């Protein structure tokens, strides 16, 4: 329930500001970032603001502060939730999300802002919905919103059903620096990108292991997903009452299903860091990178992060696969190896000076993360079975799905 | 089917053979491996990770892969045992306290059906200093006679020296390669 | 099918040698289309093993049906779940409507020796879907 | 070609659930 | 690429060496220097700090940087220990008293893993009263002979005279420079 929705800047100048309710002033935005810079002097600044009995509520963007002033106990999720829908919407009709395009389109923002949301409750969230009816190069409001099925639009016609899908895997592994793993989760992402004709009901269907279950085939690889979000399209209620991922596809790339549960499987990459550190002298990196996955799946652009030392210079690396190039802005050395194949052991020993005059404060152990992306391989083993594209005219669809595994939260903790 | 191109290729010698670097920390595995593919002792920090090398000798590059003998990095040493026909054993002559450790480590690694096929290769590291046992007393202390289906043998390599290390390259390609 | 008659001989050798009672990652290979067994395909593929030789009559056993399933996906890309058996005690039923090929008793369950056994009614009967109509949704 | 997995056809449903 | 520019360098000489200078004070670790770089005895206020001088032999600028024996400047030696090739160490054999003190300063100088490619540089300083000991007696006393992977050489030296400073320098450019 936030009085007003307003986009601020890097030097706390409002971009655009679009009161909703009236009930608080224009003027508090000054004081917001003064209170900001406080809380961030002290430690104390947190996203949600607390002006006397107004609270300001702010999202960092890219390039401003997207604060949404409240008054009342208005709802901080509801509010949250609003915030990010305009986000994704302003990154829809805008490609670039900084000062530029702020003045730039502020005819079709202000127009956008005020369909959005009225009186606190926002009303339009669909892209597609809002492009269809408010444009920056009017016509009544489409029906799609008013009727039931508001992510799938009726009378598309395209000259080929062709949708494609993506199996993104994100295999996040915190290894502790004792060497045991702590968090180990792989999140799944069922995103596919379809592009036919009309508004077809996609009927999903994946090896699922509480499916395999119910029909009684539990006997082979079944992925079973701790936690699976829909998408909107998605009915809630055939998945609740049988599995049934039944929902009308989108016109575009959507996340129809999102898998997110815990792996107790090996690391796909298995690093090994060793810190000969000497007392102002000189540092020791002897990184060794095994690789854990099969060895039919390469690691495509492996880049494993290592820390090196903040006021470390004049650095030599001895590596045998992979460049290293030393990023100071970054103040760490990056194992980059452009294809990683399964089972490869690449090791790495770096070499280099440390200034005489110790630093005054220390700087930390940041966790050393890689950034290894390999596709085609599945480490869940979950495999889909069929997509029932069905459409009241009748016509062959040909859909298609990648399955790509990639390096998500793999932070391996420093010594 | 045709084996003339085979038969070429081994008439210049076409073995290569492999070999592993295993054993306790601060054993001379890595100096070891060092000595095996450069030949000098250079002094290196701790083996974080697992150090990958390769060493050519008699037309064949026995590849060893180092592997440290830390906390963190003994568990690590099962990924190395894929595709892996050999596994040497660093043993600390000099590190009583370290010895059962050692013996312990090695126990586990030859204690799993897929390392099986890689015969036993202990060497007497720190073999610089009269504390050092002889070729029979570590075996002994290792039950490394009693290790049946494996070929396990005993030899004295010392780091600083370099003496040992052919003959243990020699048993470990005998091992290995069974051909004239 | 070239390749499946090639196959069959291996697929069939692998199963006798293996008694009736290494590697991780799960690779895909690339713009290969992954979907369950049809009944037609399942018929089709239960009609071939019935003329070739070495289904009808064997040993049914864990090892032996998951060697024959991983064959199946690998020459034809059909998923290795399609060839199922009812559960017990007694003959079981092909879990996949249209398959051929059913395991019966040769004497817990499964302490049991089962045999695979052609069943031509199997294909055009929904014995296991009758058995079991909450297993067929 | 693309990186991170060619596409794959897929299927309209578990031909073998009936 | 072409090497052609640094052979014609080098034809004529582009080699220059580094040298250091360390030691107790009053040991003529300052008047070594300034008769290295000038060639007199110049009577000079205790070095609280450092002094910084270069002189070329044999076409090699080899640079020495003074340091002083002070309580106060024995811990900034540190500092010029990086990017340094030499280290040159100042003994006082007319100092029993400070012999101990400047043994400890030298083994302290050597005991840093950074100091190991600074062969050991002593020269016998003060050798112009019959008090001053030979080259063997304070090598054996400063343990010199001991000191495994480093080039130290026992040099008598005396301010006053001069004697015995080319010796030295032509042993830190042999131990330096190891070309024709
Ligand atoms: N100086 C010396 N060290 C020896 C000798 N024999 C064995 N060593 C040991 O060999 C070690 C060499 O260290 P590394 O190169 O890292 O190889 P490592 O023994 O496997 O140690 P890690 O790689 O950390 O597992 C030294 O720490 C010594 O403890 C010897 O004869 N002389
Ligand atoms: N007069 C004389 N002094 C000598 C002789 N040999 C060594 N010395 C010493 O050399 C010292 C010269 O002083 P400095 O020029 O400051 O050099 P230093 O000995 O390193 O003393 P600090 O620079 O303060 O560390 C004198 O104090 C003497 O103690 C010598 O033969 N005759
Ligand atoms: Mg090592
Ligand atoms: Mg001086």
């Amino acid at each position: 329930s936030a009085s007003a929705v307003y986009v601020l800047d890097l030097k706390g100048k409002v971009l655009i500001c679009r009161n909703y309710r009236g009930d608080v002033d224009m003027s508090e935005v000054e004081h917001f970032m003064p209170i900001l810079m406080e809380k961030e002097e002290e430690g104390m600044l947190s996203p949600i603001l607390a002006h006397g009995g107004v609270r300001f509520m702010w999202i960092k963007h890219n390039n401003l502060y997207l604060v949404a002033t409240s008054k009342k106990n208005a709802c901080v999720s509801l509010v949250f939730s609003f915030l990010y829908k305009v986000v994704q919407v302003f990154s829809e009709y805008f490609k670039e999300l900084e000062e530029e395009s702020i003045r730039d389109n502020f005819v079709i923002i202000y127009e956008l802002l005020d369909e959005l949301m009225d009186f606190g409750y926002p009303q339009t969230t669909d892209s597609k919905i809002l492009q269809e009816y408010i444009t920056q190069e009017a016509p009544r409001p489409p029906a799609t919103v008013t009727n039931a099925v508001s992510w799938r639009s009726e009378g598309i016609k395209y000259r080929k059903n062709e949708v494609f899908l993506d199996v993104i895997e994100a295999v996040n592994l915190l290894v502790s620096a004792n060497g045991n793993v702590l968090r180990s989760e792989i999140v799944g992402s069922i995103k596919m990108r379809v592009f036919l004709s009309g508004m077809p009901e996609l009927r999903l269907g994946l090896n699922d292991k509480v499916l395999f279950d119910n029909t009684g085939r539990g006997k082979s690889k079944s992925v079973e997903l701790e936690d699976v979000k829909f998408h909107q399209c998605v009915r809630l209620s055939r998945f609740e009452n049988d599995r049934t991922i039944s929902f009308i596809p989108p016109d575009g790339e959507f996340e129809l299903m999102s898998y997110r549960l815990n792996t107790h499987v090996k690391p796909l990459i298995w690093i090994e860091s060793v810190i000969e550190k000497h007392s102002h002298s000189r540092i020791e990196y002897m990184v060794k990178a095994k690789s854990q996955f099969k060895r039919r799946s390469t690691a495509n652009n492996v880049e494993i992060h290592i820390p090196v030392p903040n006021d470390a210079d004049s650095p030599k690396f001895k590596t045998t696969v992979g460049s290293v190039k030393w990023v100071p802005e970054n103040s760490e050395i990056v194992w980059s190896v452009k294809s990683f194949p399964g089972g490869k052991e690449y090791l790495m020993r770096a070499h280099f000076g440390l200034p005489s005059v110790e630093a005054e404060d220390k700087e930390g152990k940041p966790p050393i993360s890689v950034k290894f992306e390999i596709p085609y391989f599945t480490t869940s083993g979950i495999q889909v079975r069929y997509l029932k594209i069905i459409e009241k005219s009748g016509y062959q669809a040909l859909p298609w799905v990648r399955y790509i595994t990639q390096n998500g939260d793999y932070q391996l903790r420093t010594q | 089917g045709n084996i003339f191109a085979n038969l070429f290729k081994g008439l210049f010698g076409k073995k290569e053979m492999r070999i592993l670097m295993v054993g306790l920390d601060a054993a001379g595995k890595t100096t070891i491996l060092y000595k095996l593919k450069l030949g000098e002792i250079v002094t290196t920090i701790p083996t974080i990770g697992f150090n990958v090398e390769t060493v050519e000798y008699k037309n064949i590059s026995f590849t060893v892969w180092d592997v440290g003998g830390q906390d963190k990095i003994r568990p690590l040493w099962r990924h190395y045992f894929q595709n892996t026909q050999g596994l040497i054993f660093v043993v600390d002559s000099n590190d009583r306290e370290r010895v059962n450790e050692a013996r312990e480590e090695l126990m586990r690694m030859l204690a799993e059906d897929e390392l099986r096929d890689a015969v036993l290769l202990v060497f007497a590291n720190k073999q610089d200093l009269p504390n050092a046992m002889n070729a029979a007393e570590i075996t002994d202390k290792l039950g490394l006679h009693s290790l049946r289906h494996r070929n396990w043998y005993i030899q004295a390599t010392c780091a600083t020296s370099g003496d040992g290390l052919y003959e243990g390259l020699d048993w470990l390609s005998n091992q290995l390669r069974n051909q004239k | 099918s070239k390749s499946s008659v090639i196959g069959w001989p291996a697929v069939r050798e692998r199963m006798r040698r293996a008694e009736p009672a290494e590697e991780v990652g799960f690779p895909v290979t690339p713009q290969v289309p992954l979907r369950p067994m049809t009944y037609k395909a399942a018929v089709d593929l239960s009609h071939f093993l019935k003329e070739k030789g070495g289904l009808e009559g064997l040993i049914h056993s864990q090892r032996r049906q998951d060697i024959l399933d991983l064959w199946i996906y690998h020459t034809q890309g059909y998923f290795p779940d399609w060839q199922n058996y009812t559960p017990g005690p007694g003959v079981r039923y092909p879990l996949t409507f249209g398959w051929c090929y059913k395991l019966v008793p040769v004497e817990d369950p499964e302490r049991e020796v089962l045999e695979w056994r052609f069943d031509s009614r199997l294909a055009f009967h929904h014995v296991a879907r009758e058995l079991h109509p909450e297993y067929f949704k | 070609d693309r990186k991170g997995g060619s596409y794959s056809q897929a299927a309209g449903s578990d031909s073998a659930q009936s």
